[PDB]
């Protein structure tokens, strides 16, 4: 029964703790999204070989560069999260993100997940990002930046739909696998 | 309005809710922590292995301390206000100092952790194997730290939904957001190294940020502000930080305004700003920029 240990480390509006929340409790939180996610195990069957997974959830802690890095040592998998309608977090990934990620932690094995895939069809935010001169990353974009800091695998997943949500972690088991 | 107040109520109620729940959960996780892992250290019967005998204090920091303050005061407070969520803010108030402990605990993290790795082996893993326990040691010693920071967001999210006593949540929130800033620059300040002075002599820090600046090209200069005086320290490979010249406040002025960059400010020293004697640094924004000469102007305002 080998023990896995999953971080998932974003921005504060990629939305990490719903994205958690919504796969752990197999629902959407719906009218209230939780604001706190205790740390998470559970026992996993992939491909025959059952695992215990345990989930690090980091809100909370993007302001502060030193508190921060004290849940990376001893960890098994990370999950680089960022939105697919804010190009802010998709640049914090390359400037903020993975050095700290590959500085702290030289050989662990990241997963590039885009979160909100649901908003990206939207007629309400793509006039949003159009009013600031902004477009939604499309999939392409994605890949092109889990090819540049080379990530294991890019997905994309929707807290809402739960569309591609349990793929992730299933991916996530199999690369330390 | 109705819908504004059923989810301004709704909303509130959650938060109070899950603000109460969340802090019962930690309270009974740092018990069993406490009844688990400390408890076969102290009062255990197996063989401890030999480089981590009689070091419990180092690894478990003063974890007990935050249960006596959680587990006797803390709570109580927070279950007396159930039914109030707008006056919260309160509780953090009365109580600022006793969250200093919590910036001890943090600064202890490093100390702790590695000496898991480095001469307890096997001990908890078999102790949590014996015990049938979900969570390993790791993962309780990491929940004071995660729940430091889980103040700040839940009083972030009662503040924008309450119409009086906005000035409390205010606060609590501008308390909690200050504990964390302190428990953040305690880490980057046990990292300075070759001050040949004494650190509590300089009083306490205020502000800490990495700089380009111009000896009278750009170098890089860690600044740190105590209230008696001002460290520049390169940064050098770890992250350690080399202690390289200081600034007596009393003696220090400011320059705002550089032209050629907007994220450009001077210090000098002497009662005449002379210049070719001028300390150039550049700030990564403009926040920063001001909030560096506020701290800075109220210093030298302190001094005076």
């Amino acid at each position: 029964m080998q023990a896995i240990k999953c971080v998932v480390v974003g921005d504060g509006a990629v939305g990490k703790t719903c994205l958690l929340i919504s796969y752990t409790t197999n629902a959407f939180p719906g009218e209230y999204i939780p604001t706190v996610f205790d740390n998470y195990s559970a026992n996993v069957m992939v491909d025959g070989k059952p695992v215990n997974l345990g989930l690090w959830d980091t809100a909370g802690q993007e302001d502060y560069d030193r508190l921060r890095p004290l849940s990376y040592p001893q960890t098994d998998v990370f999950l680089i999260c960022f939105s697919l309608v804010s190009p802010a977090s998709f640049e914090n990934v390359r400037a903020k993100w993975y050095p700290e990620v590959r500085h702290h932690c030289p050989n662990t094995p990241i997963i590039l997940v885009g979160t909100k895939l649901d908003l990206r069809d939207d007629k309400d935010t793509i006039e949003k990002l159009k009013e600031k001169k902004l477009t939604p990353i499309t999939y392409p974009q994605g890949l092109a930046m889990a090819k540049e800091i080379g990530a294991v695998k890019y997905l994309e997943c929707s807290a809402l739909t739960q569309r591609g949500l349990k793929t992730v972690f299933d991916e996530a088991i199999r690369a330390v696998l | 309005n109705a819908e504004e107040k059923r989810k301004s109520a709704r909303r509130k109620e959650f938060i109070m809710a899950e603000l109460i729940q969340t802090e019962k959960a930690y309270v009974r996780d740092l018990r069993e922590c406490m009844d688990t892992y400390l408890w076969e250290m102290t009062s255990g019967v197996e063989e401890i292995p030999p480089g981590i005998v009689n070091k419990e204090l180092i690894i478990f920091g003063n974890m007990q301390e935050i249960y006596e303050f959680h587990n006797n005061i803390f709570l109580k407070e927070l279950e007396k206000y159930e039914q109030l969520p707008e006056d919260v803010g309160h509780c953090f108030v009365t109580w600022a100092d006793k969250f200093q402990m919590y910036v001890t605990y943090c600064k202890n993290k490093p100390d702790s952790t590695q000496l898991i790795l480095e001469h307890a082996g096997s001990y908890f893993d078999e102790i949590q194997q014996r015990h049938g326990l979900a969570n390993s040691i790791s993962s309780y010693l990491i929940k004071p730290v995660q729940r430091i920071t889980k103040y700040q967001l839940l009083l972030k999210e009662l503040l924008t939904c309450c119409e009086e006593g906005k000035g409390e949540i205010k606060d609590g929130l501008e308390v909690m957001l200050s504990v964390p800033k302190r428990a953040n620059d305690a880490m980057h300040l046990s990292m300075l190294e070759g001050f040949d002075e004494n650190i509590e002599s300089q009083g306490e820090l205020i502000l800490q940020e990495s700089f380009q600046v111009w000896d009278p090209k750009g170098r890089e200069r860690h600044l740190f502000l105590f209230e008696m005086s001002l460290v520049f320290s390169k940064e050098v490979k770890r992250s350690k930080y080399l202690y390289k010249s200081k600034l007596f406040t009393s003696e220090l002025g400011v320059t705002e305004h550089v032209e050629g960059d907007p994220c450009k400010f001077a210090l000098w020293v002497g009662r005449t700003p002379t210049s070719d004697n001028k300390i150039v640094l550049k700030a990564s924004s403009i926040e920063n920029k001001q909030d560096w000469i506020k701290h800075i102007r109220e210093v030298i305002q302190e001094r005076t």
